[PDB]
C-alpha cells in the first residue's frame, strides 16, 4: 500500500517509540506477540504466518534502554535485527557521537533501514525522532540524515524533535550540541517538528490532572499527535492529507520550515463530564498560548500557514464556521502575504484510549501544526547561552579531542545568526 | 522667641516619618536588565544579511 518508516534515536527516541507502538498495536487490534485475538500494511509487514512485524528501527549507543524492550513483553513483536545498541554512549558529546563513536556503527544501521525499505513497496516518507541535548540524538542523528539525504533523495524525511527547554535543563553542555546539530538539520531535513519538555510538563499538570508526572505520561501525549498525523493514510476521511502535502503547505521557504504543535481537547475526563466539547470549543482551545507544546507565546510573533487535523464526529459544515470565527479574533495575527493561511483535514476514527490511560475517550478531537515567527524567541535564548560559554571557551577541549575541529564552532554559529535574520526579514511585510 | 520659633520648625514631629519596616513594605519598580542577559557576542551580533532569497 503506502508505507512510513520510523527511526528512533537515543533514550528519548527509543522510549518515546515504544509508547507510540503500544498505541498503534492497540489501535489496529494486534496483540503484543503479533497475533490477533485494514491499514496494517502502512505500519506493519506480514510474514508467512498470522504474525505481523513493525516497520521500525531502534538505535542507541548504549544497551540499557534497548535491552528493556528485549526483556519486556513486546520483545516478540520486534525483529531482533531492528534493535541496534552500541557499546558505550557518546557522553553528551556531539563530536564523540559524530566522528569517533558514530562512525563505528553508522554503516551497520544503514543496511538495516535500507533493507526495510525494500519491503515497503509504496514508501512515501520516514519518521525520525531526536532529543537535541543528547550526544547520540544530535551527533549520530546528524550523521544519519547526511547519509540518508544522498541515499534516498526525493523522499519526504519528517522529524519530530524535543527542543531544549527555556529554563529547565539537564545538560550543562546542552547549548553546544543543539547549534551544531541545527546546521546539519537545516539543509537536509524536509520538515521537522518542535516540542519541549517544559511546556509538556505544564500542560500535563494543568489540563490533565496529575500532581507528579513522569516521562511516561509525556511520551503518551506525543504519540497521540503522531497518531492523528498518520490517521489520514490509514482510515477513511472526508478530507485526506498525505505526507507530501504537509511539506508544501506549511513551509514558505527552505530554511523557515520549523513549525510548532498543538492539540485539543486535552482534559482530565472528570472535567469532561461538564462539557460537550463541540467543534467551536476545541478550535478555540487550540489557539490559546497555554496549549502550545512549545513554551513560546505566538503573541510576540505572527502566523504563517497552519494545518488543522480533525478526528471523529466532526462535520465539514461545522469546520468552516469555526475557522471563520478564529479569523475574526484580533488576538491572532497573520502575515499579509498569506491570506489563505489554512489547510484542513477530517477523519472519522476517534482517538484510541490505553489501559492505565491519562486522557479521555472523547468523541471528537483536533490537532494543529502551525508555523510562526514566535519560534525566533527560542533561537535567541539558545544563541545567547552559547555565546556565554564560547567567549571563554568553556567546553571546547572535550569536543576537539574527539575528532572535532574548532572552526566548526563559529561557522555553525554564523548560520544560526543568518537564520535569526532569516526570521526577522520574513516577519516584515510590504 | 525667634530662637524658639527656629527651634520648633513647622514639622512638629513629622520627622523620622519613614521607618525601616515601611521601607521594606514599599513597592520597588523593576531595575534595568543585567549585562548577563544582553550577551550575544559582538561579531555575530553585528551580522548584516541573510540566506533567504525573498527579494526578486
Ligand atoms: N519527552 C521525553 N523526553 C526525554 C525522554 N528521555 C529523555 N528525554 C530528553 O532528552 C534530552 C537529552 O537527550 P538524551 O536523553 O541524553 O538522549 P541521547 O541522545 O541518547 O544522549 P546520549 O546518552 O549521549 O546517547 C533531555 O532534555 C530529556 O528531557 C523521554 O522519555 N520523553
Ligand atoms: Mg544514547
Amino acid at each position: 500500500m503506502r508505507e512510513v518508516i520510523s527511526i528512533h534515536v537515543g533514550q528519548a527516541g527509543v522510549q518515546i517509540g515504544n509508547g507510540c507502538w503500544e498505541l498503534y498495536c492497540l489501535e489496529h487490534g494486534i496483540q503484543p506477540d503479533g497475533q490477533l485475538p485494514d491499514a496494517f500494511n502502512t505500519f506493519f509487514s506480514e510474514t508467512g504466518a498470522g504474525k505481523h512485524v513493525p516497520r521500525a528501527v531502534f538505535v542507541d549507543l548504549e544497551p540499557t534502554v534497548v535491552d528493556e524492550v528485549r526483556t519486556g513483553t513486546y520483545r516478540q513483536l520486534f525483529h531482533p535485527e531492528q534493535l541496534i545498541s552500541g557499546k558505550e554512549d557518546a557522553a553528551n558529546n556531539y563530536a564523540r557521537g559524530h566522528y569517533t563513536v558514530g562512525k563505528e556503527i553508522i554503516d551497520l544501521t544503514l543496511d538495516r533501514i535500507r533493507k526495510l525499505a525494500d519491503q515497503c513497496t509504496g514508501l512515501q516518507g520516514f519518521l525520525i525522532f531526536h532529543s537535541f541535548g543528547g550526544g547520540t540524538g544530535a551527533g549520530f542523528g546528524s550523521l544519519l540524515l547526511e547519509r540518508l539525504s544522498v541515499d534516498y533523495g526525493k523522499k519526504s524525511k519528517l522529524e519530530f524533535t524535543v527542543y531544549p527547554s527555556p529554563q529547565v535543563s539537564t545538560a550543562i553542555v546542552e547549548p553546544y550540541n543543539s547549534i551544531l546539530a541545527t546546521h546539519s538539520m537545516i539543509d537536509h531535513s524536509d520538515c521537522a517538528f518542535m516540542v519541549d519538555n517544559e511546556a509538556l510538563y505544564d500542560l500535563c499538570r494543568r489540563a490533565l490532572d496529575i500532581e507528579r508526572p513522569t516521562y511516561t505520561n509525556l511520551n503518551r501525549l506525543i504519540g497521540q499527535v503522531v497518531s492523528s498525523l498518520t490517521a489520514s493514510l490509514r482510515f477513511d476521511g472526508a478530507l485526506n492529507v498525505d505526507f507530501t502535502e504537509f511539506q508544501t503547505n506549511l513551509v514558505p521557504y527552505a530554511r523557515i520550515h520549523f513549525p510548532i504543535c498543538s492539540y485539543a481537547p486535552v482534559i482530565s475526563a472528570e472535567k469532561a463530564y461538564h462539557e460537550q466539547l463541540s467543534v467551536a470549543e476545541i478550535t478555540n482551545s487550540l489557539f490559546e498560548p497555554a496549549n502550545m507544546m512549545v513554551k513560546c507565546d505566538p503573541r510576540h510573533g505572527k502566523y504563517m500557514a497552519c494545518t488543522l487535523l480533525y478526528r471523529g464526529d466532526v462535520v465539514p459544515k461545522d469546520v468552516s464556521a469555526a475557522v471563520a470565527t478564529i479569523k475574526t479574533k484580533r488576538t491572532i495575527q497573520f502575515v499579509d502575504w498569506c491570506p489563505t493561511g489554512f489547510k484542513m483535514g477530517i477523519n472519522y476514527q476517534p482517538p484510541t484510549v490505553v489501559p492505565g490511560g491519562d486522557l479521555a475517550k472523547v468523541q471528537r478531537a483536533v490537532c494543529m501544526l502551525a508555523n510562526t515567527t514566535a519560534i525566533a524567541e527560542a533561537w535567541s535564548r539558545l544563541d545567547h547561552k552559547f555565546d556565554l560559554m564560547y567567549a571563554k571557551r568553556a567546553f571546547v577541549h572535550w569536543y576537539v579531542g574527539e575528532g572535532m575541529e574548532e572552526a566548526e564552532f563559529p561557522e555553525a554559529r554564523e548560520d544560526l545568526a543568518l537564520l535569526e535574520k532569516d526570521y526577522d526579514e520574513v516577519a516584515a511585510e510590504s | 522667641k525667634a530662637k524658639a520659633k527656629s527651634a520648633r520648625r513647622p514639622t512638629f514631629k513629622k520627622a523620622g516619618r519613614s521607618t525601616r519596616a515601611s521601607r521594606g513594605h514599599t513597592v520597588k519598580p523593576a531595575p534595568p536588565p543585567s549585562e548577563a542577559e544582553t550577551f550575544k557576542m559582538k561579531r555575530f551580533k553585528n551580522i548584516d544579511h541573510y540566506k533567504i532569497v525573498d527579494y526578486w
